[PDB]
């Protein structure tokens, strides 16, 4: 499975 | 930035018994950024083919693999032509059955 | 042995024509199972390896969802990094990011990872105490306080021990008989002469998984891997590799070179001598 990220740089 | 040059290799999926079917294999690496032109030539004419995802290694450095079905006969080329930016013409490698 | 799964994210803003592309891939030890693309019609998460496919469609619902939302924050990651370097728009910039766990033969969780690079060169990485981060540069350093901040090493941390080992272990069992099986190599020495005095002693191993291989000659006994051309190990097409390994030799001598194959699937070393 894919991870939930809510990345932002 | 940081550009790497495209490192390619041109081979047979199964050594090149003459006549039967095989695969032909494109397989371009270490290359950065990763926009990238290839196409598998038949005697000097693009071939429709395959080209796989883009991934990389662990350097950050792209590969990809443009393979399609092919038959080795005795007389006619193939090769692969890539572009890059790193590279002032386009690259082209001819498919020697011995690597 | 040792598995690990790891996903692969590609940003790549072409700024002339169009929206960034977005690329991730995803993988099961040498073996790609994964795959989505930004700018397709109605873009999906696709299979990629057979096995794979036995699970719910609960499951490629909730994967797109979650690659389409990837897309959209790795746009404004391009962008925020752009304008934090001051870079003309002018030009075409890459993101790349890599997470995965590997993970040991009974489940012992090896090494989790999460690292960042832009335009080739490392941004910013996720430490060995998955709490911590490495910011490579200034740009990044504003990138890491704002990740502090947020939390997300202990997102990341919880992903990569739980989600992660799980899911790698979910994967295994699908596809057993094809992931944890490995292929002997294929092989054989061949030989081509160049010179009247020298020929190239090209030492082939085909058609094994996975691509961990090593290859070496042997002068009489003496480790003669000085100056042996050793090739990058590539795909055969059907998700097993190759590679091989010349030594240029002087006519006559070839009867005393010799070359070994060691790989997982081999019960003892191979040795060939022409």
């Amino acid at each position: 499975r894919s991870a939930v990220e809510d990345l932002l740089f | 930035m940081v550009q790497h040059s495209p490192k390619v290799q041109v081979y047979s999926r199964h050594p090149a018994e003459n006549g039967k079917p095989n695969f032909l294999n494109c397989y371009v690496s270490g290359f950065h950024p990763p926009q990238i032109d290839i196409t598998l030539m038949k005697n000097g004419k693009k071939m429709e083919a395959e080209q796989t995802d883009l991934s990389f290694n662990r350097d950050w450095t792209f590969y990809l693999l443009v393979h399609t079905e092919f038959t080795p006969t005795v007389e006619d080329e193939y090769s692969c032509q890539v572009n890059h930016t790193t590279l002032s013409e386009p690259k082209v490698v001819k498919w020697d059955r011995d690597m | 042995g040792s598995h690990s799964l790891r996903y692969f994210h590609t940003a790549m803003s072409r700024p002339g024509l169009g929206e960034p592309r977005f690329i991730s891939v995803g993988y099961v030890d040498n073996t790609q199972f994964v795959r989505f693309d930004s700018d397709a019609p109605n873009p999906k998460m696709e299979p990629r390896a057979p096995w794979v496919e036995q699970v719910g469609p609960e499951y490629w619902d909730e994967e797109t969802r979650n690659a389409k939302d990837n897309a959209q924050n790795f746009r404004v990651n391009l962008q925020t990094v752009l304008r934090y370097y001051n870079q003309s728009e002018s030009g075409s910039h890459s993101l790349q990011r890599m997470y995965g766990c590997d993970v040991g033969p009974d489940g012992c969780l090896l090494r989790g990872y999460s690292q960042v690079s832009y335009d080739g060169k490392d941004y910013i990485s996720l430490n060995k105490d998955l709490r911590s981060w490495t910011a490579a540069d200034t740009a990044a350093q504003i990138t890491r306080l704002k990740w502090e901040e947020a939390g997300v090493a202990e997102q990341e941390r919880n992903y990569l021990e739980g989600t992660c080992v799980e899911w790698l272990a979910k994967y295994l069992d699908m596809g057993k008989e094809t992931l944890l099986r490995a292929e002997s190599p294929n092989t054989r020495m061949t030989r081509h002469p160049i010179s009247d005095r020298e020929v190239t002693l090209r030492c082939w191993a085909l058609g094994f998984y996975p691509a961990e291989i090593t290859l070496t000659w042997q002068r009489d006994g003496q480790d003669h891997t000085q100056d042996a051309e050793l090739v990058e190990t590539r795909p055969a097409g059907d998700g097993t590799f190759q590679k091989w390994a010349a030594v240029v030799v002087p006519s006559g001598e070839e009867q005393r070179y010799t070359c070994h194959v060691q790989h997982e699937g081999l019960p003892e070393p191979i040795t060939l001598r022409w």
